[PDB]
């Protein structure tokens, strides 16, 4: 019976790093942007 | 008009004597005794039974049948008859007696398609015989849908024209589909010089399309909406628009900015 | 890579362009 | 001497069957076993010649058998059996071990160790089946088994790569029967195997099993062809159920030569012109693949005939094939120079090969290509031409046959030219100058996202292999 | 056995032919449908029809082809318009996913429903099309003496 509670657990894990990806990248751009700063 | 207790003589006497309205009275019947015992169509099965009980006699039945709906110039029955004939000349092997029988009628489906401009089902049942090089191209019947779809594609209707008239098998089985396909010949080479060329002439588009009477050349103008001049006839139609919607094709205007800025933020939303 | 190598052309040789000395005489 | 040669091949046997043994039971390794599977093939046609057929009789007596007893028996029937130490329980390698298939637990019935044994044993057999060449009773046979128990048996994902290589062992060994005689029997026999194809293709469908379901549309496909139905083939490629992700090149030319094929009796060429490529390209140019590169490289050449295009010479010359594309040289010129008489001695003696490959349907059609050409040529480098100057060219009929077959090509746009016949010339109606038009930016905006094709299809490759690379201890 | 002419024979009269029709073609329901289904506008006509009273076995057809079309919403429409044909005991990947998708549909209006009525299993809230199929699978699964797929789906 593990298998039909083990499979809406991993959905969290999915959620959270479909958007914590997109912070990534975000946070690339704030990077440049002090990295125009230090030039 | 029924004849003796036999659905099939009762058929084939009624086939020769005219009323072909009445000939398909009889097809219900057909199909009730046929169909209990699984003899309307060849089952894909060993049923011990190949030309015994009626599936001997039914080859008959279909055959004048599809030759009753050709005279009736019904359509959508004349492709029912033609499905029915599918599984028939197909199985027991490659011999019964005659085997093929006439190969003229399956040819008949093959004239009717080049009537309605379809080379989607004209050309794929040409792999579907059994002999590519015997009852195709050796046979010296059913030569007309074959041979015009290679004078049609060459472009010579000089030629096209002569196998409808000039040939000797027209009289009978491909009398049905001659002028109607005749309208598509004459549709065709009516084409060529619509679209593309502009300014149409009076004497010579009579002789482009086999026209007997000056007010038949008229007719055909009206039908297809030919603007009408002094002493002429021009096209108008040659610039093509609406056709419901039509987004990002054929010069869009709005919408052919966003195609390329699509492309910008299509790599940045790969990124994101 | 067409209409290149093998085919040619079976012409141009010789009876052809000997020809051509005698129209310049001709006008 | 005999016992010696029986237990080498053995031991080799169940030596790459406890490599794919070990790694299908703990979590899914399944794309391991795939690799090992592609030189199994290899490795066991080489060693079924060698020590005679007797590998594969003691293999049998080792595992335990569900249906297998009855089958090498009837298999060993054909070849009239030569017995020696033949009964049953002669060599035992289990000798109560883990690896071994330990005997006692295995006869109590209380674990199932069948699942892995009995799919692997179908494979061995139909390896021997296609090497020694045995047909008749012995191809019918063996499908009224597998078939059914593939359909008691409940395929993983790992499961669903056994399997997957029977089916083209199902489709081969009939199509050698139905070429050598015909009968009744092999006409119904056809009907079961279109019939088991289109119920099992909806399972594996669920499994989204990469090979599985390429190796059935290869197969499906040629069956269209075969029979020649438009309708079964325009749906079943509508749907786009062939996975390109994890496919191998093998079966990524063999799926793009099927198109080709479609599309040309569709009288539409400018996508099957792609698909020959992509065939071509897709398949590699190892001596194995011969057998590809020489039907693919045949229909290149009708493709491009049937579009009023002329392909190159050094097709014909630089490649070393050269000797079969013979035939297909001579209908390069003729349809240059336009000449009639060329084209219809050049089908006439080489009838008999274009028979084999069914092209000789297709020249057919490139008997008005030959006159559409060469009006192209004449066009394209005379712009105002009178009537009639081209009769004279060609040899043509009449003045007005030739204003027709004119006519006929204006309709697609292939010369691009006008017929006035008050002055009695035709025109070429092109004057170029399409720099400043926007016709070439609709290709330059696709050649965008053609750069990017290759993008999005790569960069994910890069971290695949990673994750197993930075799990492992380094040094 | 060919479905094709037999689809296309279905505008004449005599309906007591038409049931001999329909028998033929339950056979290559599942091997021609990639063919017929060009006539199988002509099947879905009929169902509304009054006088057409072969819907019982003209449902079975199309459940099956909108199914191999790829539309699994479709597959749980006509399958339970006769209400007879189908038969939720018998073993078959046709089935089996037939069932699984009209639970899932069954699940996304049971957690919004809940809110407005607690009977709603008990009412016509829900179309019956959904429940049809849902209420079989239970019992079923309570004569196979399994738990786990009863009580999960349940919940």
């Amino acid at each position: 019976y593990f298998k039909l509670k083990k499979l809406e657990k991993e959905y969290e894990l999915l959620t959270l790093q479909e958007d914590y990806i997109k912070d990534e990248q975000r946070h690339l751009k704030r990077e440049l942007k002090r990295a125009q700063e230090e030039v | 008009m029924p004849s003796l207790a036999e659905l099939t003589k009762s058929l084939s006497i009624a086939f020769e004597n005219g009323d072909y309205a009445a000939c398909e009275k009889l097809l219900p019947p057909i199909k009730i005794e046929l169909i209990k015992n699984n003899l309307l169509i060849p089952d894909l099965s060993i049923q011990n039974d190949i030309y015994l009980n009626d599936l001997m006699i039914t080859k008959r039945i279909l055959e004048v049948g599809a030759l009753a709906s050709i005279q009736t110039f019904n359509f959508d029955s004349f492709e029912n008859y033609f499905n029915q004939l599918k599984p028939y000349y197909f199985s027991n092997n490659h011999k019964l007696s005659e085997s093929d029988k006439k190969s003229k009628l399956i040819s008949l489906y093959l004239l009717n398609l080049l009537s309605q401009n379809n080379t989607t089902k004209f050309h794929s049942e040409l792999q579907y015989l059994d002999k590519h090089i015997k009852n195709l191209e050796d046979d010296s019947l059913l030569s007309y849908p074959i041979k015009l779809d290679r004078w049609l594609m060459e472009g010579s209707y000089q030629k096209a024209w002569d196998l409808l008239q000039s040939g000797s098998q027209n009289i009978s089985e491909f009398d049905s589909f001659t002028d109607i396909l005749k309208s598509a010949i004459r549709d065709e080479i009516a084409k060529n010089t619509e679209l593309s060329y502009d300014f149409l002439p009076l004497s010579n588009i009579k002789a482009l399309l086999f026209f007997n009477n000056e007010k038949e050349t008229e007719k055909f103008a009206l039908e297809r909406n030919w603007p009408i001049v002094n002493s002429k006839v021009y096209f108008n139609n040659q610039s093509k628009e609406k056709a419901d919607y039509e987004d990002e094709m054929m010069h869009e205007e709005d919408q052919k900015t966003n195609i390329i800025e699509k492309a910008m933020d299509y790599a940045i939303s790969i990124e994101n | 890579e067409n209409w290149d190598d093998v085919e040619v052309d079976d012409d141009f040789t010789n009876e052809l362009k000997a020809e051509l000395d005698r129209y310049k005489r001709e006008n | 001497l005999h016992h010696s040669e029986k237990k080498y091949a053995e031991e080799d046997q169940v030596q790459e069957l406890l490599k794919v043994l070990n790694e299908i039971s703990k979590t899914t390794l399944t794309l391991d076993p795939r690799y090992i599977w592609r030189s199994l093939k290899d490795l066991s046609s080489l060693r079924n010649q060698e020590l005679l057929n007797a590998e594969t009789l003691c293999f049998t007596v080792n595992v335990l058998y569900p249906d297998s007893s009855s089958f090498k028996k009837n298999l060993l029937k054909f070849i009239t059996s030569n017995h020696k130490s033949s009964v049953p329980g002669s060599a035992e390698l289990r000798n109560s071990y883990p690896a071994s298939f330990y005997s006692v637990n295995t006869e109590k019935k209380t674990i199932e160790v069948t699942a892995e044994i009995n799919c692997f044993m179908h494979l061995l057999v139909q390896l021997f089946l296609w090497d020694s060449k045995e047909l008749e009773q012995l191809v019918e046979f063996n499908r009224k088994v597998v078939i059914p128990n593939l359909l008691c048996y409940y395929n993983l994902r790992s499961l669903n790569l056994i399997n997957a290589k029977l089916w083209f062992y199902i489709y081969l060994s009939h199509e050698t029967l139905a070429r050598s005689s015909e009968e009744i029997n092999s006409d119904n026999q056809n009907i079961i195997l279109r019939s088991t194809m289109m119920k099992f293709l909806k399972i594996a469908s669920l499994k989204h099993d990469n090979e599985t379901k390429a190796m059935l549309i290869n197969l499906i496909l040629r069956d269209f062809l075969n029979n020649g139905e438009v309708d079964s083939a325009s749906d079943f490629i509508s749907k786009l159920e062939y996975p390109h992700t994890d496919v191998s090149s093998s079966l990524e030319a063999r799926y793009f030569f099927y198109l080709s094929k479609i599309n040309a009796i569709q009288l539409d060429y400018s996508t099957a012109n792609e698909y020959i490529i992509a065939a071509i390209r897709k398949a590699p140019h190892n001596s194995k693949s011969l057998g590809f590169l020489q039907q693919s490289n045949k229909l290149h050449c009708c493709i491009q005939l049937l579009m009023g295009d002329i392909p190159e010479l050094s097709f014909f010359h630089q490649s070393n094939m050269q000797k079969s594309l013979l035939p297909y040289y001579h209908l390069t010129k003729a349809v240059k120079l336009g000449d009639l008489k060329k084209f219809t001695s050049t089908i006439t003696k080489y009838k008999q090969l274009l028979l084999k490959d069914d092209t000789y349907q297709l020249c057919v059609r490139l008997r008005s290509n030959v006159i559409k050409t060469g009006i192209r040529i004449i066009s394209l480098t005379y712009k105002k031409i009178s009537l009639r100057d081209i009769c004279l060219k060609l040899n043509l009929d009449s003045e007005q046959t030739v204003e027709y077959m004119v006519s006929r090509a204006i309709r697609d746009g292939v010369i691009e030219a006008k017929i006035n016949h008050e002055d009695g010339f035709i025109e070429t109606t092109e004057l170029l100058n399409i720099y400043d038009s926007e016709d070439p930016q609709q290709v330059f905006d696709e050649r965008i996202k053609f750069a990017n094709q290759l993008h999005d299809e790569y960069l994910v490759s890069m971290r695949y292999p990673e994750d197993k690379k930075t799990q492992q201890n380094e040094k | 056995t060919t479905a094709a002419p037999l689809l296309a024979l279905l505008r004449e009269n005599q309906d007591s032919v038409k049931t001999y029709a329909l028998e033929s073609i339950n056979n290559v329901v599942d091997q021609l449908w990639s063919e017929i289904s060009n006539e199988l506008p002509d099947i879905e006509a009929l169902y509304d029809d009054d006088t057409f009273s072969d819907r019982e076995m003209a449902a079975l057809i199309a459940s099956k082809v909108y199914y191999n079309l790829g539309e699994y919403e479709s597959a749980v429409k006509y399958a339970l318009a006769a209400k007879d044909r189908f038969d939720i005991d018998e073993k078959s990947q046709f089935v089996e996913t037939i069932v699984s998708k009209s639970i899932e549909m069954y699940v996304q209006e049971a957690s919004k429903q809940y809110t407005k009525d607690e009977q709603f299993y008990t009412k016509d809230i829900i179309d019956p099309k959904l429940t049809s199929i849902f209420e079989r699978m239970i019992e079923k699964c309570l004569k196979a003496s399994e738990l786990k797929l009863a009580l999960g789906i349940a919940l």
